[PDB]
């Protein structure tokens, strides 16, 4: 099927209609995405079948058909945009600067900018279009809003 | 067998929308990948 660059949407039609689970990065004829969006199930696209070629439960993270693409890190400084893909919407980019996820093993950027579930796996960008990570893996602050860590993978 | 659709170049746009703040917080992570907050 379609392996131009890009973002998409993650569909099933497992439940009423079509329903969007969540969202996906192609680059360089590998499709990633987070785990939790797909459970490490084989994906249609066209008539062409996409098969799990790399996964993690930890990272949330999973490649189809090839190994993990994506290297880019925030800065640490400067601003970002969740170029989002909300559920029976348009592609929209929200700019944003970084706060920090503070754990044992080292820092991590985060994003505060709720949206459903369904944009889980939409693309974290730098100034110069790389992504820098994936947005739907976080935490509910006392608030009650969502925030996301830049979950990233290591490319090989 | 969950599908696909696509939806865009992946782009930078100028003069684009600039909200959202930017939090230090204390988080954890269990084995099944779910993050959780540090007080
Ligand atoms: C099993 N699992 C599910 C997730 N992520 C979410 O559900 C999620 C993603 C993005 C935005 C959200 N906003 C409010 C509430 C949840 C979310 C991570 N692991």
């Amino acid at each position: 099927g379609e392996t131009t660059d890009g973002v998409y949407r993650v569909m099933t039609r497992r439940l009423l209609g079509s329903t969007q689970v969540g969202v996906g990065v192609m680059q360089e004829g590998v499709f990633h995405t987070m785990w939790h969006v797909t459970k490490g199930a084989a994906l249609r696209s066209g008539e062409g079948r996409l098969d799990p070629y790399w996964g993690d439960v930890k990272q949330d993270l999973v490649s189809y058909c090839g190994p993990w693409k994506l290297d880019a890190a925030w800065d640490g400084l400067s601003e970002v945009q969740l170029l989002a893909v909300p559920p029976g919407e348009r592609a929209k980019n929200i700019q944003t600067l970084p706060g920090i996820f503070k754990t044992k093993d080292g820092d991590i950027g985060a994003v505060a900018l709720d949206y459903p579930a369904g944009t889980s796996g939409s693309p974290i960008l730098d100034k110069c279009g790389r992504v820098i990570g994936l947005y739907g893996n976080g935490v509910v602050i006392k608030n009650g809003s969502y925030v996301s860590a830049i979950t990233q993978g290591k490319r090989e | 067998d969950m599908y696909i659709e696509r939806a865009g170049d992946i782009t930078w746009e100028k003069d684009a929308e600039v909200t959202g703040n930017s939090p230090r917080l204390d988080v954890a992570l269990d084995e099944s990948g779910d993050f959780s907050l540090v007080e």
